[PDB]
């Protein structure tokens, strides 16, 4: 199937700063057709359920406020951060809806150093 | 029968599910069916057959009553020595793998029936424009 | 009403740049020559000289033929085309042989040198078992010294084994006209002060180009296309030195171009239908192959020229012309074909000013090689046969193509250096006002009007 | 991997004329110009000459010229064509010469232009 | 002839810190190159066309400005980034810009 | 908006007219975009890149509602949001050079449109013949 | 002692060029327009009958 491989395991920074991830997978999102790709970055925090955060692998949720940045096409993608929040620091996730069956991510559980 | 779903939906997605639930997604098949020193020729010889079946395809269509339709509905009747089946078990019970096996040998039979209907519905149409 | 409702419309005249091979293309008299005399002659469609052309009104493109394509596509097309017209030729397999050569009968002056060398060798006959001795004449400049006695070889005897060039076959220029396919268009800049870059107001659509007469000339290039009113020179970026300066002017200068020396064409008997065109005697006098140009007009496009350049350096710049550096035998001395025979003749008559802010003829001797490295390429050399009688003629200087010194520490001058290099250089003055471009239909707006159920 | 490989260093005369060569090889070497740029201490960078080496088609500097000659050595075999051998004769050498001498090279990208040199040869010190 | 002139020279800070090096071209219109060469090392090309990147260098070499002003600006000064800054047009060089450890 | 006049009116023509203009004149454009020992395989793949062009764009108007109409209106409405710009401005002011850049970002936002709305039509249709 | 090749008696041998190299490189094998092209997923399949999946 499709294996999606983020890259770091843990980010343990300083608050402030800007950070950066990264999610590979293991076969090409994006869809000729609709000229569009297929990324959801999620947000879980400990004990809770997750939220969205990243739609049409570039796109914000609405609720999201304007400091992050889901980047790039083709294979490898990019979560960019400009600052970070106490709100911020627990586990990201990639997510593939290209196919059948919803692979996820490892899980990068960003917390503060 | 379409909701609102956020996964691929691409070509031969629905081709195990039942036919009417395929029938929701008839153009993306249409669309996927055209555009995708010596290995040149057999990619253009390969080139020239898919714009070969597409035209064939397409002049099966426009010699019916249907030519950009892609569901168009005629006069013909089903007749029932063909499949013998209800209506309730085709369009929610089997899928087009599963039909198409079922009417191939009454295939082109049908054809020609289709072409009849569609001949005899022009020269009515162009006996009805005339007696005008 | 103020909702609209979409249209798409088919047919919609815009395009984008694209980038497609182009075919070719030959004048219907180009057509009627047959049987490969010339290069590929039924292999190209024919059509009219100066094809059809609309054009159209209030537009304006943006051009640049220096990232320009379809220079690339007929540098490579005329490369391999070169290339195939030597499939049936001829290889000089047998002719890599000990050449025992001496001088050619001639009043032998110590002080320069003899420009021919006599050069007997054993031929293989057309039966195996028996060989000939049979005799030649050969230049300097194809044959080397390879170490009492004075025995040469060619100087590609150890790279190739050198491809005749068919006497059948001429190389003389015929006008491709380059042709688009369906779905795409050329584009033509009918602008007079148009530098081949930015944009261009009056532009025309056409379905193939004008008459390309395919000359291969490094320095001086010749029967070019001429300039409307004034000396054109045109450039990448001025500033940059390893660019480049193609000079295009109005009037053209009358170039005639001889070998003055009577020559018998003698046939040797390689094998089984092999022939070997050699060299047979110097009937008459020995006398050196040169050109003319005329001094006044000459004198006056260079007045016309640096008229031109003092635009982009400055008024009270002083401007020199020296001659080429240094290189090869084709980079320094201005290559070209006056009917089957390659001159390179000496270009310091011509480049040879200074210019202040403030009936004669130029004789340019040649040289004349027989074997040739065209391109450049690993393996493939030509022998070109020798032809009959003296041969003239008359040509136009188009164009130049200098090249700006690495001007530095205070330069109050700045000098200019003739330079062939590339010969996309040649082919970029001549596709500088053409584009190819995608016509893209299906456009989509929106007007007052929702479908009727 | 694209290497530009020069000779090593050399002690010359009051006179006399130097001869660097630089063998390139990775890549065509009948297709990119070489250029030959020097470093004198307290004077900084100082460019030489470039060579079209299809040709070997040279451009000096202004106030280097007369002295400096640039040649190439192509590879004419079927089997090895990606390297060459370029070279640059100074000549003239005074004692304000003593200077480390370069071959470079541009970058392959579709926006480096002739100067933005990407390759660089390690250099040779040439004391007078 | 393009005349460039480096207007900080010795500019001496402290790692982890930015800095900002200019340089002023006598005649405007062109992009601008920037070498690093560090001590008794061979040359190496940072940025080219005044903002790309070349191949092999990390992001932080950021190049702007037009006309006849250029600028370099390093961001977080790594201890290796110490070092002699050319900046070129055509053929013409700047007389080097050290960057020093206070 | 057409009168009479003798010259040729040809190919790329009204290409800087209005676009209010060029639609006059669009069968031009789509008539002359069809027809125009190892050179034939490039001549030949040149002419089959010509016919897949061609079927490409006949697809993509045949899945909408036009398949041979050469203008056709459609049940989507434009959005504001896309050119925000008034109707006296387009038809009488800006060419299809033009209004080509304006709209190049939202391509294929609206083509997805005109399918899903073709799709809901033709199912609409269906049923409509089948409660007859 | 005089020797020959052992292929004088049957061709002229064609010297492998040191140009081109032997190594594997992976191809794709893509279907044209209108043919597609089936992968099964099973884990347990002997490549002959029904594959699930
Ligand atoms: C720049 O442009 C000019 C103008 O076209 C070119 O000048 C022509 O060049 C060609 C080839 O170099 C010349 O063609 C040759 O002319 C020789 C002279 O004969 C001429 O005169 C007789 C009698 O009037 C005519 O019958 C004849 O057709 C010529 O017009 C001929 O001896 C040559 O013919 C021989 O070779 C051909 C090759 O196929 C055979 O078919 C013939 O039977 C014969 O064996 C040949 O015709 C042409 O004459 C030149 N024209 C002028 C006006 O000078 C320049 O060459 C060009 N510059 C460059 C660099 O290409
Ligand atoms: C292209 O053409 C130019 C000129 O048309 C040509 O330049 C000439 O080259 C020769 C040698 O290649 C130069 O050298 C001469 O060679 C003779 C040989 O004996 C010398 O004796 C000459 O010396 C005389 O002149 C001196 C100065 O007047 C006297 O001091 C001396 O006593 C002799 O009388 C002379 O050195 C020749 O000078 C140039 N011509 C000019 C005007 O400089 C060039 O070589 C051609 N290109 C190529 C690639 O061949
Ligand atoms: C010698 O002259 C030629 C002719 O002008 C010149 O070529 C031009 O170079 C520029 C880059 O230096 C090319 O790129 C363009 O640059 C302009 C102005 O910056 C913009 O329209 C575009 O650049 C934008 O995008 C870049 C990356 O996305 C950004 O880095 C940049 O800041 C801009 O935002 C555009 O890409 C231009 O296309 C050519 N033009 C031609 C006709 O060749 C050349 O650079 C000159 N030589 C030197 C050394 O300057
Ligand atoms: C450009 O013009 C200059 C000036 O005429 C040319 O320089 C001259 O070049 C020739 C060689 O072609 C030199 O001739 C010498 O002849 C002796 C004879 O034995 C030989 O031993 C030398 O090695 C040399 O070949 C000549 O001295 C020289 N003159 C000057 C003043 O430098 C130059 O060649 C021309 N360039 C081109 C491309 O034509
Ligand atoms: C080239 O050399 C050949 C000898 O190899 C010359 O041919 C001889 O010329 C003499 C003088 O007339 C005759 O007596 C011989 O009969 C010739 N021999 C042959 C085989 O032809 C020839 O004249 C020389 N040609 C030139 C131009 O120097
Ligand atoms: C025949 O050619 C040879 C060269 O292979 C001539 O030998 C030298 O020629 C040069 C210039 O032609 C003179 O400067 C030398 O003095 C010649 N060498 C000798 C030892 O004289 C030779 O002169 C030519 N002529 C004859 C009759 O042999
Ligand atoms: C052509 O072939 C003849 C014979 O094969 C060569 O003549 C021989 O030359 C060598 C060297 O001088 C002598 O030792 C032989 O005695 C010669 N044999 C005969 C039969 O004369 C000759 O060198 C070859 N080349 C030319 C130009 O004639
Ligand atoms: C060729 O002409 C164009 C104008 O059509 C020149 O391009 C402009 O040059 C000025 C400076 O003189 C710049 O400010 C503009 O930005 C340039 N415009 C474009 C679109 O490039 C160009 O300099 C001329 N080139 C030569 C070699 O003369
Ligand atoms: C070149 O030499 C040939 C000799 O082979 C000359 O041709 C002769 O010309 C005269 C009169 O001009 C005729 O009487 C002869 O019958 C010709 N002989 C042959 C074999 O053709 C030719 O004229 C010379 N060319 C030049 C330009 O002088
Ligand atoms: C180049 O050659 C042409 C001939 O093709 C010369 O033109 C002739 O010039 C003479 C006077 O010198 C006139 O009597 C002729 O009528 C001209 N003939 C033609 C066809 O024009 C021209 O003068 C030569 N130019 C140079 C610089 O030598
Ligand atoms: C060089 O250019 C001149 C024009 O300056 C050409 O001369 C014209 O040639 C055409 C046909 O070739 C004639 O219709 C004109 O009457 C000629 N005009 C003049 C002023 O002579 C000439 O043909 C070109 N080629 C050569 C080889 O001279
Ligand atoms: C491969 O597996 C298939 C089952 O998918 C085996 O095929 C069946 O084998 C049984 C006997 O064991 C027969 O009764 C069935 O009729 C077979 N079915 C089909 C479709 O062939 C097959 O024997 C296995 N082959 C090997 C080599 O293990
Ligand atoms: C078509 O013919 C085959 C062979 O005679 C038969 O088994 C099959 O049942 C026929 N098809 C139908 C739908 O009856
Ligand atoms: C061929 O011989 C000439 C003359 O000795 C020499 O200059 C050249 O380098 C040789 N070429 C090769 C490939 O050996
Ligand atoms: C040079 O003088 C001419 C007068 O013919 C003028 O048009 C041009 O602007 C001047 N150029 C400069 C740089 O002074
Ligand atoms: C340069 O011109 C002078 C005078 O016009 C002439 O004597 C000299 O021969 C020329 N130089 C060359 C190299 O021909
Ligand atoms: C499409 O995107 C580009 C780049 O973000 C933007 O500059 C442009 O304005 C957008 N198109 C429209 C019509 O707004
Ligand atoms: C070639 O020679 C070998 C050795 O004698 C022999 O085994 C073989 O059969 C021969 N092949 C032919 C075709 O004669």
């Amino acid at each position: 199937d499709i294996v999606m491989t983020q890259s770091p395991d843990s980010l343990a920074v300083s608050l402030g700063e800007r950070v950066t991830l990264n999610c590979k997978s293991s076969q090409s999102l994006l869809a000729s057709s609709n000229n569009k790709n297929y990324l959801a970055w999620y947000y879980q925090k400990p004990g809770q359920a997750p939220k969205l955060l990243i739609y049409w692998a570039s796109t914000r949720e609405s609720g999201v406020p304007n400091r992050f940045s889901g980047s790039g096409s083709g294979s490898d993608f990019t979560l960019t951060i400009s600052g970070l929040q106490a709100e911020d620091v627990a586990v990201y996730y990639c997510q593939q809806y290209y196919t059948t069956p919803l692979t996820f991510g490892g899980g990068t559980k960003v917390e503060i150093k | 029968a379409v909701g609102i779903g956020a996964v691929f939906l691409g070509f031969l997605g629905a081709a195990g599910s039942t036919m009417g639930a395929a029938s929701m997604t008839l153009t993306v098949q249409a669309r996927n069916l055209l555009s995708g020193t010596v290995w040149g020729i057999k990619q253009l010889q390969a080139r020239v057959l898919a714009v070969e079946r597409y035209l064939r395809d397409q002049q099966l269509l426009g010699i019916w009553g249907c030519s950009g339709k892609l569901i168009c509905c005629t006069n013909v009747p089903w007749n029932s020595s063909w499949s013998n089946r209800n209506l309730s078990e085709i369009w929610d019970n089997m899928t087009w793998l599963q039909w198409d096996k079922e009417i191939s040998n009454y295939t082109q039979i049908i054809y020609g029936l289709l072409e009849e209907s569609q001949n005899q519905q022009e020269k009515n149409e162009q006996d009805l424009l005339a007696l005008d | 009403a103020e909702n609209l409702w979409v249209t798409v419309y088919y047919g919609v005249p815009v395009w984008k740049d694209a980038e497609t091979t182009l075919f070719c293309a030959s004048d219907a008299k180009a057509y009627e020559t047959e049987k490969h005399n010339v290069w590929a002659t039924h292999a190209c469609v024919p059509t009219d000289p100066n094809p059809q052309e609309i054009h159209l009104e209030n537009v304006t493109e943006e051009f640049n033929m220096w990232k320009n394509n379809m220079v690339e596509q007929m540098h490579t097309d005329i490369i391999s085309l070169w290339d195939q017209s030597l499939k049936p030729c001829v290889k000089l397999t047998p002719l890599c042989v000990t050449l025992q050569c001496t001088n050619v009968t001639n009043n032998i002056t110590d002080d320069m040198r003899g420009e021919l060398k006599n050069c007997s060798f054993n031929m293989t006959t057309e039966l195996r078992d028996k060989k000939q001795k049979v005799y030649s004449l050969f230049y300097r400049l194809d044959v080397v010294q390879i170490n009492s006695n004075k025995e040469y070889r060619l100087i590609n005897c150890n790279t190739s084994a050198c491809t005749q060039a068919c006497p059948k076959v001429s190389f003389e220029p015929i006008p491709i006209h380059y042709c688009a396919p369906a779905g795409f268009a050329i584009l033509k800049c009918k602008d007079k002060k148009f530098n081949g870059t930015g944009p261009c107001p009056s532009v025309s659509t056409v379905q193939c180009t004008h008459g390309i007469k395919p000359v291969v000339s490094t320095q001086l290039l010749l029967n070019g296309s001429l300039a409307e009113e004034e000396v054109m020179i045109r450039s990448e970026n001025i500033t940059n030195n390893a660019k480049n300066i193609l000079v295009q002017f109005n009037t053209p200068v009358q170039i005639n171009c001889t070998r003055p020396n009577n020559n018998t064409r003698k046939s040797i008997r390689i094998g089984p239908g092999q022939a070997f065109y050699a060299t047979g005697d110097i009937i008459g006098d020995i006398r050196q192959a040169h050109c003319n140009v005329s001094k006044a007009t000459w004198n006056e496009t260079l007045g016309k020229v640096v008229k031109q350049l003092r635009k982009h350096f400055g008024n009270n710049t002083i401007i020199r012309f020296a001659n080429s550096s240094g290189g090869d035998l084709e980079v320094t001395t201005h290559s070209f074909n006056c009917g089957g025979e390659f001159f390179y003749c000496n270009t310091s008559g011509l480049f040879n000013s200074t210019w202040i802010s403030n009936n004669d003829s130029i004789t340019l001797p040649c040289r004349i090689k027989q074997i040739i490295n065209m391109w450049q390429r690993i393996g493939q050399c030509m022998y070109a046969p020798p032809i009959q009688g003296v041969i003239r003629c008359v040509s136009n200087i188009t164009g130049l193509i200098l090249t700006r010194d690495g001007g530095s520490t205070n330069s109050t001058t700045e000098t200019f250096r003739p330079g062939g290099g590339d010969m996309r250089d040649n082919w970029r003055s001549e596709l500088y006002k053409y584009k190819v471009v995608k016509i893209e239909p299906l456009g989509v707006a929106p007007t007052r009007c929702k479908r009727r159920v | 991997q694209v290497q530009l490989v020069q000779s090593g260093a050399v002690i010359k005369t009051p006179g006399s004329s130097v001869k660097i060569s630089c063998r390139a090889s990775g890549y065509n070497f009948r297709d990119y110009s070489i250029h030959w740029v020097r470093l004198i201490p307290d004077k900084g960078f100082e460019w030489i000459g470039w060579i079209k080496p299809l040709w070997g088609a040279v451009s000096y500097a202004r106030q280097l010229q007369g002295r400096v000659s640039m040649t190439r050595q192509l590879s004419q075999d079927p089997d090895d064509p990606d390297w060459g051998v370029a070279y640059m004769e100074f000549s003239g050498l005074t004692p304000a010469d003593t200077a480390e001498y370069f071959c470079v090279r541009r970058g392959s990208c579709d926006y480096c232009g002739d100067f933005p040199w990407q390759y660089w040869g390690q250099g040779t010190v040439v004391v007078v | 002839e393009i005349v460039l002139t480096q207007s900080p020279g010795i500019l001496s800070l402290s790692p982890g810190e930015t800095a900002t090096l200019f340089c002023k071209a006598s005649q405007g219109g062109n992009a601008m190159t920037w070498y690093q060469k560090r001590r008794g090392q061979v040359p190496r090309l940072l940025i080219y066309d005044t903002s790309r990147r070349a191949s092999g260098v990390p992001d932080r070499f950021v190049g702007s400005g037009s006309g006849t002003d250029f600028f370099l600006t390093i961001n977080k000064l790594d201890r290796e980034d110490f070092a002699v800054y050319y900046c070129q047009q055509f053929e013409f060089f700047g007389l080097g810009s050290e960057l020093e450890v206070h």
